[PDB]
C-alpha cells in the first residue's frame, strides 16, 4: 500500500498460501473505548430478559443504557457498558477513607465516565466533577390506596 | 518458460480482502485482458458490478480531452474504486490526470494491478490522501536484491 | 368502547395488538400522528406479547 | 426502619394502609408504575436533590458530557427518556389510572 | 377539581396559555412530546389570543 | 455479466454448465446473450434444457 | 496534499497573477482570483506582445 512514508510491504501473496498478511500497525491509532460504569438497579440499568443469548452493550437496558448512547452520540466516542459489581455507589469507609462504588472506579483510573442514579452530594463533588442534574427528584411519601372499601 | 507469474490470481486475492463490490477496471487492449477476463469471470461468482473501461486506444494529441470525459462517465455511478491494469508508463499518464482533476484526496481507492508497484512514480499521490495499492515483485527488501541495486 | 381508534387506546382493559411482522405494525412504527404514535408506545412495551 | 429498598416496599404492602415509607421521589415513582399496582406517590418532594453524571478531575470527558446534559434537557430528550422507562414501559399503564 | 396538566388540554371550556415570549412558550413549541404537543397546537390557533 | 464459458473442459462439461448457471442465479438472470460458435451453443443449449 | 478541489478558494495577491503557471490548479475545481495589472487585451500591449 502507499501510505505517507511510501511504499509499505503489507502482505505477500502465493499461490499455496494466498494472502498472507504481515501487518505494521497494533496500533496504530486505538485511540479508546470509554470505560462506563453503573449499578444494575431498575428502572436505570437492568438485564434484558434473554441477557444470555445477548452480549456487548445491548445486554442491558434501561433509562441510563438510553442516557448511554444520548451522550456519546453528542460526544462521539465508543462506550463500553461495565457493571461495578459492588454494587451501590460510594459513600466511603470511616477509618479505611477508601472510595467503594462507581465513584471509586473514578477516581481510581479504573473507569472513565460514571452514568447512573448518582446523587449529587458535597463528598462525592469534592473528589470528582458532576454534571447538571439530569432528574430533579427528593424524599417524598408512599403508601397504598387501600380502600378496600372501607 | 514465463518468468512472469501469474498476477490475476494475486489480484482477484486483493479485491476480496478491501471486500469491493463495485469498482471501474481500466485496462488496455494493447497488453491484452486475460486479467480482465478473471475478474468479469468472477463478477458473477462473487457478485461485483464491475465498470470495465477500455483505455487502450486514444490518441496522445487528446489526452487531456479524453482522460477528463472519463472520469465524467466514472462519476455517473460516483465510482471512487479503481483498479489500473495498464502498463508503468501507462499508469503515469493516468496518475498525473488523477491529480489535475483532484481525484486524489481523502475517499478513493486505487489498485496499481501490474508486478511493478515501486517501478513508476508514485511519490506523486503519496501525500493525495486517497489510499493506492499495489504488487510488488521485486522486493527491494531483500538482500539478494540490495547488493544488486547497489 | 365507542366504534373509534382514540377510544380503543384510551383505556388498556380490552388489549389490542397486530401481526408480528408487516405493513401494520410498520405502519404505527413511523407514524408521526400523536394518536397513533400513543398506540405504537403501548404495544411496543405491552406485556405479555399482544 | 428496614434494611433494604426491598422491605421497605414490601412492609407497605402486608400493612393493609397502616405504614407509609419515605424514600427518593425517582424510585417512588418508578414503583407506582409496576405491578401489582399498590404503591402512589402522594405529596410533594421534601428536598431539593439531583441525579448527575460523574467524571474524573481533569478529564477530557468533562466540560463536553456537562454541556451534553444541558443539550438533552432542553430538547426533551432526557423527560421523554424518563416518560419512556416510567410510563411507557411501565405495566400500570399512565391511562390505567385514568378511567377503570 | 384540581386534575392534572394532561387532561387540562382534554377540554376547551377552561382556557390555558403562557407568556408570549420566554422559556416558557419555546418549551411546548420543540417539545417532541405527545401530551405538550397538542397543547402547542392549542394555543397556536386559539383565538382570541390566550 | 460476462463469463468466458470458451475455456471449459468436455469430460467436466456437466458438472461445469450446472455451476454456470448457479451463479447466473445469484442474480436471477432471465437475459443471456451465447456469442459461441454454432458448435458450442448446440452445447449450452442441450445444458439448458436439461 | 489534495487542497484544489470542489470546495476551497485562493486569491493570489500579487499584481501578476497570469505571470505565474495557472494551468495546473485551473482543473481541480477549486476558485482561484488574482489580479493583473498587464492587460493583454488593450491595443498598446497587444503591439508590446507581437
Amino acid at each position: 500500500e502507499l501510505k505517507t512514508n511510501g511504499p509499505r510491504k503489507i502482505g505477500y501473496w502465493s499461490e499455496v498460501d494466498k494472502m498472507v498478511l504481515t501487518e505494521d500497525d497494533t496500533s496504530g491509532l486505538e485511540q479508546k473505548t470509554v470505560v462506563v460504569t453503573t449499578i444494575l438497579e431498575s428502572p436505570y440499568v437492568m438485564m434484558k430478559k434473554n441477557h444470555e443469548m445477548l452480549e456487548g452493550n445491548e445486554r442491558y437496558e434501561g433509562y441510563c443504557v438510553d442516557l448511554a448512547a444520548e451522550i456519546a452520540k453528542h460526544c462521539g466516542f465508543k462506550y463500553k457498558l461495565t457493571i461495578v459489581g459492588d454494587g451501590k455507589y460510594g459513600a466511603r469507609d470511616a477509618d479505611t477513607k477508601i472510595w467503594n462504588g462507581m465513584v471509586g472506579e473514578l477516581v481510581y483510573g479504573k473507569a472513565d465516565i460514571a452514568i447512573a442514579p448518582l446523587t449529587i452530594t458535597l463528598v462525592r463533588e469534592e473528589v470528582i466533577d458532576f454534571s447538571k442534574p439530569f432528574m430533579s427528584l427528593g424524599i417524598s411519601i408512599m403508601i397504598k390506596k387501600p380502600q378496600k372499601s372501607k | 518458460i514465463q518468468m512472469r507469474p501469474d498476477l490475476k490470481g494475486a489480484l482477484l486475492s486483493l479485491i476480496e480482502y478491501y471486500q469491493w463490490d463495485k469498482f471501474a477496471y481500466l485496462y488496455d487492449s494493447d497488453r491484452g485482458l486475460s486479467t480482465l477476463q478473471a475478474v468479469l469471470d468472477s463478477a458473477a461468482e462473487k457478485k461485483w458490478q464491475v465498470t470495465a473501461i477500455n483505455v487502450g486506444n486514444i490518441n496522445n494529441d487528446k489526452k487531456d480531452e479524453t482522460y477528463r470525459s472519463l472520469f465524467q462517465d466514472l462519476e455517473l455511478k460516483k465510482e471512487r474504486r479503481v483498479i489500473l491494469d495498464c502498463e508503468r508508463d501507462k499508469v503515469n499518464d493516468i496518475v498525473d490526470q488523477v491529480i489535475t482533476i483532484g481525484k486524489h484526496v481523502k475517499g478513493y481507492h486505487y489498485i496499481i494491478a501490474n508486478l511493478g508497484f515501486t517501478d513508476g512514480d508514485l511519490l506523486k499521490i503519496q501525500f493525495g490522501g486517497a489510499e493506492v495499492s499495489g504488487f510488488q515483485i521485486v522486493d527491494y527488501d531483500d538482500s539478494l536484491v540490495s547488493k544488486f541495486i547497489e | 368502547p365507542i366504534e373509534s381508534a382514540e377510544d380503543l387506546s384510551k383505556q388498556t382493559e380490552i388489549a389490542y395488538g397486530t401481526l408480528d411482522s408487516g405493513s401494520t405494525k410498520e405502519f404505527f412504527r413511523r407514524s408521526k400522528i400523536a394518536v397513533f404514535d400513543k398506540m405504537w408506545t403501548y404495544m411496543r412495551s405491552a406485556e405479555p406479547s399482544v | 426502619f428496614v434494611r433494604t429498598t426491598a422491605e421497605g416496599v414490601a412492609r407497605v404492602r402486608k400493612s393493609k394502609g397502616k405504614y407509609a415509607y419515605l424514600l427518593e421521589s425517582t424510585m417512588n415513582e418508578y414503583i407506582e408504575q409496576r405491578k401489582p399496582c399498590d404503591t402512589m406517590k402522594v405529596g410533594g418532594n421534601l428536598d431539593s436533590k439531583g441525579y448527575g453524571i460523574a467524571t474524573p478531575k481533569g478529564s477530557s470527558l468533562g466540560t463536553p458530557v456537562n454541556l451534553a446534559v444541558l443539550k438533552l434537557s432542553e430538547q426533551g430528550v432526557l423527560d421523554k427518556l424518563k416518560n419512556k422507562w416510567w410510563y411507557d414501559k411501565g405495566e400500570c399503564g399512565a391511562k390505567d389510572s385514568g378511567s377503570k
